[PDB]
């Protein structure tokens, strides 16, 4: 009855409820999982008080759930996630790249392997125009052509680099209507407005309407058991939902199967989210690991390394057939 | 219960089987 | 490039211990047979360090070297890790046992105090198919006035600091110059811009070690 999913729910959420406190106009969107499960793959590499710093900072405080479930409620996480069904495709890869017959503690070579059964490559990382290429075409092998140029440019000095990728196909076993879909104006701020491709629906739906998190919760499924939960804030009590998210309130949604008949409009998407995680992560409980005392004992013993960036990224797409995202995060390490 | 979804807000993709949050996100201004 | 085996007879190497042995950190000069000179950041963290004379390759023993741990360490005491570009990024870590200055180590120079240099003045920052050996390499300084512009480094840089070419590896790797003549370190490694040495109308800079000369006299003094 493995689980530490509420933790990276509230990561999700901690995280999220970050951005939208710096910006309010602009279009979030990034990919927990992704994230949190590089720097929980670093968590075997890390110590003392950067390997604490690097995890409680993400709700997965130590005091309560040992590492083992961090990391076997993860090797498991992902292993019956890497492994879905025919209507759905859900498909995460791990892989970090490092000199050859490198500094590799063995103990860290085992585990990182095991529980999450990434891949070692080693990366040349003196020709960077070797290494700035390679690396983007790994993930882009993964997320179908998503994502063929996850890093432009890195440092030569760059000793180490972690990176894993995430794709995802799913489809509404309840297809909007291809002409159903009208042009309709998105009412964007009070003055702009932009149009898109307004898909429509009648009939039945798990949406539903509370006051805590105030706003219209929308459940649509995928064929694969997955599931796509939308919210809809009220006329300005938005700021709410954003700090009024939590896995405390959503698990009841994610068990509310009631329906009701109505209306809806969903609008064609295709957003893309790039960024640095150097602060927020920092800002979030994680300069530890970005500062003049990077233990990163288990990943290497013959040399200093550091936490040079966070570099992630997420592509979705929502239409009247289903929505097929996608996402990754490439982490680079050098010298003291 | 008219709802349509023309204006900035909030969606979020999960997993079934391991209540895994894949993505989080929300359009503003498409 | 790599430096002549042994091209600095004053050159250091702290060591951290690490698992059964010893992790290279920053570079630092020798400065008389019981203190080395290196940069503060580096005795950043409680580890227990030693230092390595005479050293070329910090994975081998040509026999023609030679370690010794550190009593203890003094950091300037205007030395603060947050606001690093305050300068007072030099220590004076002091060693358990004296040496011997073999054809192979001998001690460092330093400048005069309030000695300032010139621009495009040649200095080489040495330090540590390629794996781990002491290097170095051409990095000529900065005019002061320059690098304080705004349109390099700006306040940050101070008085009490050295911008040259305009890195990581060798953390605090010494920086030597050829001022007509002498050729003592006027610099350690101080900081680097924030996307490496890639990054141009911003110069590493490096500790303006003659700005802190009285100083160290005051403090091998004073034992």
């Amino acid at each position: 009855f493995n689980k530490i999913t509420p933790n990276l729910a509230e990561f999700a959420f901690s995280l999220y409820r970050q951005l939208a406190h710096q910006s309010n106009s602009t279009n979030i969107l990034f990919s927990p999982v992704s994230i949190a499960a590089a720097f929980a793959m670093l968590s075997l590499g890390a110590k003392g008080d950067t390997h604490d710093e690097i995890l409680e900072g993400l709700n997965f405080n130590l005091t309560e759930i040992p590492e083992a479930q961090i990391h076997e409620g993860f090797q498991e996480l992902l292993h019956t996630l890497n492994q879905p069904d025919s209507q759905l495709q859900l498909t995460t890869g791990n892989g970090l790249f490092l000199s050859e017959g490198l500094k590799l503690v063995d103990k860290f070579l085992e585990d990182v392997k095991k529980l999450y059964h990434s891949e070692a490559f080693t990366v040349n990382f003196g020709d960077t125009e070797e290494a700035k290429k390679q690396i983007n075409d790994y993930v882009e092998k993964g997320t179908q052509g998503k994502i063929v140029d996850l890093v432009k440019e890195l440092d030569r000095d760059t000793v180490f680099a972690l990176v894993n990728y995430i794709f995802f196909k799913g489809k509404w076993e309840r297809p909007f209507e291809v002409k159903d879909t009208e042009e309709e104006d998105f009412h964007v701020d009070q003055v702009t407005t932009v149009k898109v491709p307004m898909m429509k629906r009648l009939g039945m739906f798990n949406i539903q309407h509370s006051k805590k998190l105030s706003s219209w919760v929308l459940l649509m499924k995928y064929l694969g058991n997955a599931t796509a939960i939308f919210f809809l804030p009220d006329e300005g009590k938005l700021q709410h939902l954003e700090n009024e998210l939590t896995h405390d309130i959503i698990t009841k949604f994610l068990e509310n199967e009631d329906r009701r008949s109505a209306s809806l409009h969903l609008p064609k998407l295709s957003i893309t989210g790039t960024y640095d995680l150097k602060s927020v992560l920092g800002q979030l409980g994680i300069t530890k690991v970005f500062s003049n005392g990077a233990d990163l004992s288990g990943v290497t013993e013959e040399a200093p390394l550091k936490l040079s960036k966070a570099v992630h990224k997420a592509v979705l797409t929502i239409d009247e057939k289903g929505t097929e995202a996608a996402g990754a995060m490439f982490l680079e390490a050098i010298p003291m | 219960p008219e709802v349509k979804f023309n204006k900035p807000f909030v969606f979020l993709i999960i997993e079934q089987n391991t209540k895994a949050p894949l993505f989080m996100g929300r359009v503003v201004n498409p | 490039t790599e430096a002549q085996r042994n091209s600095w007879p004053s050159q250091i190497s702290l060591q951290y211990r690490s698992g059964s042995s010893w992790a290279h950190t920053c570079g630092g000069t020798l400065i008389r047979q019981n203190w080395v000179m290196t940069a503060a950041h580096c005795v950043d963290r409680e580890l227990t360090f030693r230092v390595v004379v005479g050293e070329h390759n910090l994975n081998q023993n040509d026999g023609t070297e030679q370690y010794v741990g550190v009593q203890k360490i003094v950091v300037h005491p205007y030395w603060n890790t947050d606001d690093v570009a305050a300068g007072y990024d030099i220590a004076l870590l002091r060693l358990a046992q004296s040496v011997t200055l073999n054809s192979y180590v001998q001690l460092g120079v330093l400048p005069r105090a309030g000695t300032i240099l010139a621009n495009n003045s040649p200095c080489y920052i040495t330090g540590w198919q390629l794996a781990q050996t002491l290097q170095q390499a051409y990095l000529p300084t900065v005019d002061y006035a320059i690098c304080s512009s705004s349109s390099y480094w700006g306040s940050t840089v101070k008085n009490s600091m050295v911008c040259a070419g305009g890195c990581q590896g060798d953390s605090g790797g010494p920086l030597h110059c050829l001022v007509n003549g002498q050729y003592a370190v006027h610099g350690v490694t101080s900081f680097v811009s924030r996307l490496g040495c890639n990054v141009t109308r911003k110069p590493t800079v490096f500790t303006r070690v003659s700005a802190y000369i009285s100083w160290i006299n005051n403090v091998i003094a004073s034992n």
